[PDB]
């Protein structure tokens, strides 16, 4: 399974 | 034995026609098993293997949910790069990231990943200790500061070392019957007259799995690699790849040419001739 | 940094005349991921033509499976067209069953 990404660059 | 779990992503921008195309797909060593295509009414990651069609309605809820913050995120990555490099709004433009694990037979985990590229060129990667970064230009530079005052490799490690690994094992158990089964390439050996005086001889390996593979042309014993036309190794498009190396030889030496294949699912390495 | 598409079209399943199988089209190596490619069956665009979803190799470039069910004849003559911005025109691939 993903991983968790919520805000980012 | 040896084992991966890989995550790809690819935005685009579209000037003037919309937002951007996001699309998303795992994979399960050269098994793919979930898609994600931002361009529909209500989109949701999909199963592409049958292994993970069993999984449980909140799973599937969790990956849309994740596939939809992921796009969105892209989205606005896509327009700080535009500022890192001051590009025009109207010009398309590519984000891509990958990331995954690999794990050794014993099931523990062998290396991590997380790169990522704009317009087709590394941007920035998380290093093999899966705690530090590599910049690829000075905008990537500015990522890498803002990723290392929020911790993010800590994070992704925390990932990469534990559910990465736990997931990539219930799938392999999961799909067992198919993942830990290697296919061995049906292999022969064609012949076509180029003219009276010279012919093409080419071996095929198909409906193999997994992807990997490697064949060797030899005259008497002698690799001719140099000589040999090598095309990429294709999907057959029902999971197993196909694979062929051609050599032109002068018409009477065929017999002195032997093709050697090689492929996890083989006990042995092959060795084939034409046989008219 | 544009990469122009490497183009392989073959059949699934060794060709046999009269017996059903697949045709497919391989585009891969290429950057960016806007990419038209359509099936020809003796000039004509085939359009029961499926696609896979769009993944990328080790060095970000992208691969596409472009394939439809077809019925191999001695007859009737099968390509890939292939259009990218690398390209000035398309470029036309023929199927030969030897490949």
């Amino acid at each position: 399974r993903r991983k968790w990404r919520r805000w980012x660059l | 034995g040896s084992h991966s779990m890989r995550y790809f992503h690819t935005s685009v921008s579209r000037p003037g026609r919309g937002e951007p195309r996001f699309i998303t797909v795992g994979y399960v060593d050269d098994t793919l098993f979930v898609r994600f295509d931002s361009d529909a009414a209500s989109p949701r990651e999909e199963p592409r293997a049958p292994w993970i069609e069993q999984e449980g309605p909140e799973y599937w809820d969790r990956e849309t949910q994740i596939c939809k913050a992921k796009a969105q995120t892209d989205r606005e990555d896509l327009r700080t790069l535009l500022r890192y490099y001051n590009q025009s709004e109207a010009g398309s433009h590519t984000l891509q990231n990958m990331y995954g694990c690999d794990v050794g037979p014993d099931g523990r985990l062998l290396r991590g990943y997380h790169q990522h590229a704009y317009d087709g060129k590394d941007y920035i990667a998380l290093n093999e200790d899966l705690s530090s970064w590599t910049a690829a230009d000075t905008a990537a530079q500015i990522t890498q500061r803002k990723w290392e005052a929020a911790r993010v490799a800590e994070q992704l490690r925390a990932y990469l070392e534990g559910e990465c690994v736990e997931w990539l094992r219930r799938y392999l158990e999961n799909g067992k019957e198919t993942l830990q089964r290697a296919d061995p390439p049906k292999t022969h050996v064609t012949h076509h007259p180029i003219s009276d005086h010279e012919a093409t001889l080419r071996c095929w390996a198909l409906g193999f799995y997994p992807a990997e593979i490697t064949l060797t042309w030899q005259r008497d014993g002698e690799d001719q690699t140099q000589d040999t036309e090598l095309v990429e190794t294709r999907p057959a498009g029902d999971r197993t790849f196909q694979k062929w190396a051609a050599v032109v030889v002068p018409s009477g030496e065929e017999q002195r040419y032997t093709c050697h294949v090689q492929h996890e699912g083989l006990p042995k390495p092959l060795t084939l001739r034409w046989e008219p | 940094i544009q990469r122009t598409p490497k183009i392989q079209v073959y059949s699934r399943h060794p060709a046999e005349n009269g017996k059903s199988n697949f045709l497919n089209c391989y585009v891969s190596g290429f950057h960016p991921s806007d990419i038209e490619v359509d099936l020809l069956k003796n000039g004509e665009r085939i359009e029961k033509v499926e696609h896979s979803d769009l993944s990328f190799s080790k060095d970000w470039s992208f691969y596409l499976l472009y394939y439809t069910e077809f019925t191999p004849t001695e007859k009737d003559e099968y390509a890939c067209r292939v259009n990218h911005v690398t390209l000035s025109q398309p470029k036309i691939v023929k199927w030969d069953r030897d490949m």
